[PDB]
């Protein structure tokens, strides 16, 4: 293996029922992947930022007045604004090329599968399901053929769903009730594919 | 396109009734890179081939929880003890994959846009709770200084059996509920 970098708790908060919460996100922001990079250190307490550092300002900015303190003592120490500088090239850059193989080039190929769902008012099937799963990256292109002609007016399609382990997952409805002698063709395009999958409906 | 990898920390107490948590964890965009456990102080990878190609030294957590618990006592001063509103848990539960009967399949619970990160995800099926496989996410940070949990239940989808998952988010008398149903079509 190879060593991922933490940004360290170089700066400490000054002194100047009840629920009581402190967080720190440390932000390795990749335009072009290492071609611009920008991090970003933001202080929360309970719901609120109180400051954050920018790379590109190169100083701590308070976003609440609670965080005005803070940001002028940080701000007051040139090794820290200097190491926290670094944290671009020593955490942001290194852990970029460490991670990129199995996460900015993640390619998982989606799985494709129409059913038939019945009407629940009447005995007929009243919609096409077209449900795509186990895909990564999020970004999807999913659309409804019949004979040959997209559908747009009577798909109805869910919010593209994390399933929270690394895969996606979408579901794209044709309202209609399929008659024989006719083509019914879910269309998925990903990142993961040279071909799209055409994935066709028949009926029993 | 444009990428995110956070490292994302959070220390918190709560005194109405007296409770303490921490985590520290990598993020690249919205998934989870790694959390460190930090009673073990062990690196967790959400998917176990990660720690193949890559490692973290837990110690680096561990200081940095030095820290987090101080500013978090300096804050709660420098504040005058000051509260925030909590934010009741949306609740989404689905299936990893169509459903057909008797082929194994994993239901998805998911707590969304809530805060403070303190919640439980109970599972049921016909009415009685059931533990075996579940595997329970730490808190995923979402916009706007929100939290996401995710459970999952493997299951066997079988003719005459609801299912329901609860969650209880730390300021609530109640719990926020969805129920799931196979729903298979007569021939
Ligand atoms: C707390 O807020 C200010 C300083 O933040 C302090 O002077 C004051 O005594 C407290 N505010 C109240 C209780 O009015």
């Amino acid at each position: 293996p190879a060593v991922v970098h933490s940004v360290r708790a170089l700066m400490l908060a000054e002194r100047q029922g009840g629920s009581f919460f402190y967080g720190k996100i440390g932000e390795c922001h990749y335009l072009n992947g290492t071609e611009r990079v920008r991090f970003l250190d933001r202080q929360i307490y309970n719901r609120q930022q109180f400051a954050h550092f920018d790379s590109d300002v190169g100083k701590f900015v308070a976003d609440t007045p609670l965080g005005e303190p803070q940001a002028e003592y940080w701000n007051s120490n040139a090794e820290l604004l200097e190491n926290l500088m670094n944290e671009v090239d020593r955490v942001c850059r290194h852990n970029y090329g460490i991670l990129e193989s199995f996460t900015v080039q993640r390619s998982v190929e989606p799985k494709v599968r129409v059913s038939a769902l019945q009407s629940g008012s009447l005995p007929e099937t009243d919609r096409l399901a077209c449900y795509v799963t186990g895909f990564y990256p999020p970004e999807i292109e999913v659309k409804w053929f019949l004979n040959g002609r997209e559908e747009t007016e009577r798909v109805v399609s869910t919010d593209v769903m994390q399933n929270g382990d690394w895969t996606y997952q979408v579901l794209v409805v044709l309202e209609t009730v399929p008659r024989r002698g006719d083509s019914y063709v879910c269309r998925v395009e990903h990142a993961s594919l040279r071909q799209p999958i055409s994935q066709a409906w028949e009926p029993p | 396109r444009r990428h995110v990898l956070l490292q994302a920390e959070f220390y918190q107490r709560s005194e109405g009734p007296d409770k303490a948590w921490a985590q520290f964890g990598f993020h690249f965009d919205a998934d989870e890179l790694f959390h460190v456990e930090l009673d073990a102080a062990q690196t967790v990878w959400r998917l176990p081939e990660f720690g193949r190609f890559a490692s973290f030294e837990a110690q680096g957590a561990l200081q940095n929880m030095a820290v987090g618990k101080q500013n978090l006592e300096v804050m709660i001063s420098n504040s005058n003890r000051s509260q925030q509103d909590f934010v009741t848990p949306e609740l989404a539960l689905f299936p990893a994959e169509a459903v057909s009967l008797e082929e194994p399949n994993v239901l998805i619970c998911y707590a969304d846009k809530f805060w403070p990160p303190v919640a439980t995800m109970e599972w049921r099926r016909n009415g009685a709770v059931v533990s075996e496989g579940v595997y329970d996410s730490v808190y995923y940070g979402r916009p706007d200084l929100l939290f996401r949990k995710f459970s999952y239940l493997p299951f066997v989808p079988q003719r005459g059996d609801v299912y329901s998952c609860a969650v209880r988010h730390w300021g609530a008398e109640g719990p926020v509920q969805r129920m799931w149903e196979p729903e298979v079509p007569e021939p």
